[PDB]
């Protein structure tokens, strides 16, 4: 039940991945070729990993068990030209023969479960192969419609298959500025539908931010999509760390899934983490946790085009990696009480889920942050991303009623009753967490 | 009167606290870490006794009468690792069920359910290899659902099963939880047990531990391990009075009859000096105590290892057992001392009760400054005001009913309004406990039995 | 009979750094609390009971606590007497550094944290049972130090009304932050009329020129006048520190020499001493003590008006100096008609463990005086107030708490103590007229 299955969909879901697997490796000192290099090797056997997402072979080989599916071939030819490919299994990767659409309008359609039904059956052998699982890793994005359909469908099925496990998507938001694909909106609701039939725990984040923070923080003059995708990694990393490596606080992720959700319905909780500053500035800074707790709170280290400060406080979790030490969390805690900033609900008041890690944290040398002994991630509710949904939601009803592309929807199978749907189901969530952050 | 008691560990923090009491135990009679006494089997004269804890299948060789039981197979691994051949591998129960899902009471209530059989097995095989027994001694580690669960399943297997057996029973309570909901609901669903079955219950708070363990230590960062090594340490003295008998105290069930007025008033409040056997013990000689002295720690606030709240707190069973050299002319000061400084309820006259331990042949002799220790152990409704905010808690969260989705798994009831009659039954129960508690502080309480014969 | 320090301010720290030093030199205690004397022979004439606590490991703590809003010099005293005084016995209010020269945040300093002091002195005087009283160690220049005295003078009078209570408070020099620094005085002074049962006076300025003069060196360190303060309460204790027959408690000391509570200021006088020939006799070391050259206050008087008068002559003597000397001195002395010409004269012991002080043989003496010399002083720091206060209002703008939230009672509880002062002066005028006591002759 310790392993934990990971997904990478669309072309952006499978450069996160690729980022992912590349931060694991150099965390552990295993080298992107294989075999090993090196080990297994104090403490990267147990406690896993590397064994919960680096399946070890019979001769010591650690392959990271990971699907990446995307219909576009050149993702696919891109995702072979690196080594973990060869560190992969060739049967893991699935490769994409035609791109369904433009980019969601096909891929959440018939077309998606013809592919679908592979990738199923291929999920099936794969649990046969090794048993035992924790939850189930999604990462695509809203901008690639046909990662965001695929990711969703399969969700889907899955959740119809076992139900028992937990389900963490990784979705990338994008900017209400700057709209590569004008179909996003359309997808964006469609999608908080197929969130609506299946959603245990859904990330949220904004390129936007990210590059807003490698200008400032990161000091780069143009922030390139594979910083994003290092400090995805990162994050994640940090994240998964309580499952890694030993630590005083270690927290089960159906633990994390359940702290988060004390009312009957809550999908959608906001990450930030800390600290992510530039490598001078990181050899001129040598701050405690809490600074690294405060700085946290703020909204620049959200990673999110949402600021907590307007939205209320609700049931938060902060994670810490590195060295930790009990008086610095307990007078970060007597801070954040003397703070008084945010709206508490009557629930959770006094609700931080502590978690420790003692691995030291890990930067890759690309990434212009400085690899830190120290790290605090942030958890948090917040409605916040309620008023982002309702900004893409009259976008959206603007796009409807101008039913341009509607047109082009109901030719490629849709129907006017679907997205009616989506709408009330965008609206209902929204008018939930309002109605959440009222009750406080 | 004497019996031999065995050791219960459930939860993870149950197995470490037992890990620390064995450690403590071998190193106060020399059986270290590899279950071998350490001291040659050719001197036959002891003046302790490990037979009321320890089984003798060699001569060597004393396994102690303690069961592992979690469901994280990790810890237990660890500590028989550590432990290589001290503790029995055939006493070590994980079921294979994996890790828990979730911090629920249910949860561990429902994996002590159905494993069931398995565990009573091997209580009446521990019971086969003994002759005269007492009663069992049950780590709770109530901060953890799957561990309070377990705690639970044994208490209402055992109540019955062994109805003549004295269950004393020890509950550790955390300072601050960060979802205080779901540790709320754990530590009241153990407590409902607890006052129905548990014959005896000694109350650990968090609170008190980190404080100690920051005022003594010299490290500001407290870990858990040597934390559970001060219930480790409290549980070796308490127990001090069997393993070392003294001369007025020789049975569990002794100890327990001065301090259990009531099978109602089950709940204890503990104190202790400055240790000496923890791992920063370096800093006892420069205090320059007396017995006396010793005394007023006991009964100061800064000593006890429970949240205090003392607001004119009313005493029903005050006892001390002292070890080391103790004189007895600063015993009666004390004692004189202390009744004029200790409230009382006026309608018993009965006063505070001392007694005094013997020290170990083998343990490390300290200097005259803190070469005698004591350990104190007061019945206080105060107890409750621990309970108080957790009920509290329930008071302002169980209108609404949040993490319910939660509790319906593993347990016999998974619907809403099953598990919602069981809370409130619950909180009716620990309600009425405070209500007894809180009635035993007036005189009307005896007044009770005058009013009616 | 046991008594205990305050050491209030850094000057209170000083000076019992100081004094501790000097006794545990005497008693042969050393820095580090240990009896410096072998184990083999138990036989002792002096009491280390009502200032040392002796436990197990014969280590003499100090019977002091230290209170002070400044941190910095307690935590030094602590390191120049490493495992000699109890941490425990530490009081800094954990508030830092002192900030503020003011009486009203000293006081309310006290008023804040005075469950901990009350907890600590609590603790301390259950630790025996014969207690007789306290040992107050200040400035009255010092604002957070007077504030914490009247606070613990207050505390200890509605506490302890059966505990006489003594203090030693030095009054600052002629200097510039009198302006705001007598105001704490007065402050102080207003309970030192109302609670303190006794009160050993000092002048700064007086202090400085003496200790000049003994001194070779004219640059005057506080640490040297410090020092001087330590010997002249290791002298006045010598008797209590080394009683043989007829005085063991500083009650008889203060019946001796405090007549009414109403004059409880004493003006103390110590010659000669070193800080190595002997060339002042018994009678030279009395007519020196009679010098004003030779008082720890400035006398400022032509012939002061003496009430009760009482010494400790230290050092070997016959009585035939003693005699010439006190018929002398009653030559010299001038009593009111309606007071007795008291003199009395202890003949205190030199201690056989205390290194030998220079000037070897050298018999010295002390004197506590009660005149018309200290209400002089008294009436030049009233004076200096009256004319800051009713020339300047500028005291409203450094207060706390109570005192912060209105200034009108700020100079309410100035004018009070003004007038309560007033009406001391006018006593101790009035008793230097025959006519004091006229309503009984
Ligand atoms: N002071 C202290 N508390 C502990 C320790 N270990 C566990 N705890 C308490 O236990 C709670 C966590 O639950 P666990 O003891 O791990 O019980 P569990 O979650 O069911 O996990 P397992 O017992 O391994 O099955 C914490 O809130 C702690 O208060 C420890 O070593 N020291
Ligand atoms: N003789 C002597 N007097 C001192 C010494 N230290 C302080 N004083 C007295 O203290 C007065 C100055 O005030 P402070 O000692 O600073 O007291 P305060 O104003 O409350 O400031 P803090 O002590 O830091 O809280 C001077 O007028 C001195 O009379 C010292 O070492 N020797």
């Amino acid at each position: 039940m310790r392993e934990v299955i990971s997904i990478n969909v669309g072309q952006a879901g499978c450069q996160i991945g690729n980022a992912c697997w590349e931060l694991y490796s150099l965390e552990h000192g295993i080298k992107p070729d294989g075999h090993l290099e090196d080990g297994l090797s104090k403490p990267k056997g147990g406690e896993e990993g590397f064994s919960t997402f680096f399946h070890e072979t019979g001769y010591g080989k650690f392959v990271p068990r990971a699907i990446y599916v995307d219909l576009e071939p050149n993702v696919i030819d891109e995702v072979r030209n690196g080594p973990y490919k060869d560190l992969f299994h060739p049967e893991q990767l699935i490769s994409g023969k035609e791109d369904a659409a433009n980019n969601y309008a096909r891929g959440h359609y018939t077309v998606g479960r013809e592919i679908l039904g592979d990738v199923l059956d291929r999920i099936r052998k794969l649990a046969d192969q090794c048993d035992g699982l924790q939850g189930f890793l999604f990462t695509h994005s809203l901008g690639g419609g046909t990662g965001s359909g695929l990711g969703s469908l399969l969700l889907e099925e899955l959740s119809a298959e076992y139900g028992k496990k937990s389900k963490l998507e990784f979705a990338v938001y994008p900017a209400p500025q700057v709209s590569t694909s004008v179909v996003e909106p359309y997808n964006t609701v469609l999608t908080t539908h197929t969130t609506l039939e299946h959603a245990d725990c859904t990330f949220m984040v904004d390129n936007e931010a990210i590059y807003d923070m490698c200008k400032r923080n990161l000091d780069i003059p143009r922030p390139s999509f594979a910083n994003l995708n290092n400090l995805i990694a990162q994050v994640v990393s940090s994240v998964t760390a309580s499952l890694r490596f030993d630590g005083s606080l270690n927290v089960d992720l159906n633990e994390f899934q359940t702290n988060l959700v004390p009312y009957p319905r809550i999908h959608f909780p906001l990450v930030s983490y800390s600290p992510v500053l530039s490598k001078s500035k990181a050899f001129h800074e040598s701050n405690s946790v809490s600074e690294i707790t405060n700085a946290c709170f703020e909204p620049g280290n959200q990673m999110v085009k949402c600021d907590p400060r307007d939205g209320k406080y609700m049931a938060t979790c902060l994670l810490y990696r590195g060295d930790v030490v009990t008086r610095d969390v307990q007078r970060a805690v007597e801070q954040v009480k003397n703070k008084k900033t945010v709206q508490l609900v009557d629930w959770c008041p006094t609700g931080f889920k502590i978690g420790i890690c003692y691995e030291p944290p890990t930067a890759t040398p690309n990434s212009q942050l400085a690899t830190v002994d120290r790290a605090v991630c942030m958890l948090s509710n917040t409605t916040s991303i309620a008023e982002a949904w309702k900004r893409i939601d009259r976008k959206f009803d603007l796009m409807y009623a101008k039913r341009a592309f509607v047109h082009w929807y109901v030719g490629e199978g849709m129907e006017e009753g679907e997205f009616t749907e989506a709408r009330e189901d965008l609206a209902a969530l929204e008018r939930d967490y309002i109605e959440v952050g009222a009750d406080s | 009167m004497g019996g031999e008691i065995i050791t219960l560990q459930a939860g993870q923090c149950g197995n470490h606290v037992g890990k620390f009491l064995w450690s403590q135990l071998a190193k106060e009679h020399a059986i270290g870490t590899d279950g071998l006494s350490q001291l040659p089997d050719s001197s036959t004269e002891r003046d302790d006794d490990t037979k009321p804890f320890f089984r003798e299948n060699s001569r060597n060789k004393f396994t102690p009468r303690a069961i592992m039981m979690d469901s994280e197979p990790s810890v237990i691994a660890d500590v028989e690792n550590t432990f290589r051949g001290f503790f029995d591998p055939r006493n070590t129960w994980v079921a294979s069920d994996g890790a828990s899902a979730g911090n629920s009471w249910a949860n561990g209530y429902d994996i002590g359910t159905r494993n069931q059989d398995d565990i009573l097995n091997k209580i009446d095989k521990e019971i086969d290899s003994t002759d005269n027994f007492e009663g069992f001694q049950l780590l709770h580690s109530v901060a953890g659902g799957t561990g309070s669960g377990l705690g639970s399943n044994l208490l209402e297997a055992l109540c019955d099963r062994y109805p003549k057996k004295i269950l004393t029973t020890y509950s550790v309570f955390p300072a601050r939880s960060s979802e205080v909901v779901v540790q709320s609901y754990n530590t009241i669903l153990a407590l409902r047990r607890l006052i129905e079955d548990s014959d005896a219950t000694v109350v650990f708070d968090n609170a008190s531990l980190l404080n100690i363990s920051g005022k003594v230590f010299r490290n500001p960062n407290i870990d858990l391990q040597h934390t559970n090594q001060l219930i480790s340490t409290i549980i070796s003295s308490v127990t001090n009075s069997i393993r070392f008998p003294s001369y007025m105290y020789s049975s569990m069930s002794s100890i327990y009859s001065t301090l259990i007025p009531s099978p109602e008033l089950h709940f204890l409040s503990p104190s202790f000096t400055p240790f000496t056997s923890d791992y920063i013990h370096d800093d006892i000689a420069h205090k320059g105590h007396s017995s006396y002295d010793v005394m007023l720690d006991l009964l100061d606030p800064s000593n006890s290892l429970v949240s205090t709240a003392m607001n004119n707190p009313t005493y029903f069973n005050v006892y001390n057992t002292i070890i080391g050299n103790v004189e007895p002319r600063q015993i009666s000061r004390a004692m004189t001392k202390l009744q004029q400084r200790i409230k009382f309820p006026s309608w018993s006259s009965s006063a505070m009760h001392v007694n005094i331990g013997r020290r170990s042949p083998y343990l490390p002799l300290q200097p005259n400054e803190n070469e005698v220790s004591g350990m104190m152990l007061s019945n206080m409704s105060t107890v409750v005001n621990v309970f108080e905010n957790a009920c509290n808690t329930f008071d302002k969260v169980f209108a609404k009913g949040a993490f319910l989705n939660n509790y319906n798994v593993g347990d016999l009831f998974q619907s809403m309004q099953n598990v919602q009659d069981e809370f409130a039954e619950s909180r009716e129960v620990v309600q009425s406990l405070m209500e007894d508690y809180v009635a035993a502080e007036q005189d009307s309480y005896l007044d009770d039995v005058l009013v009616d014969d």
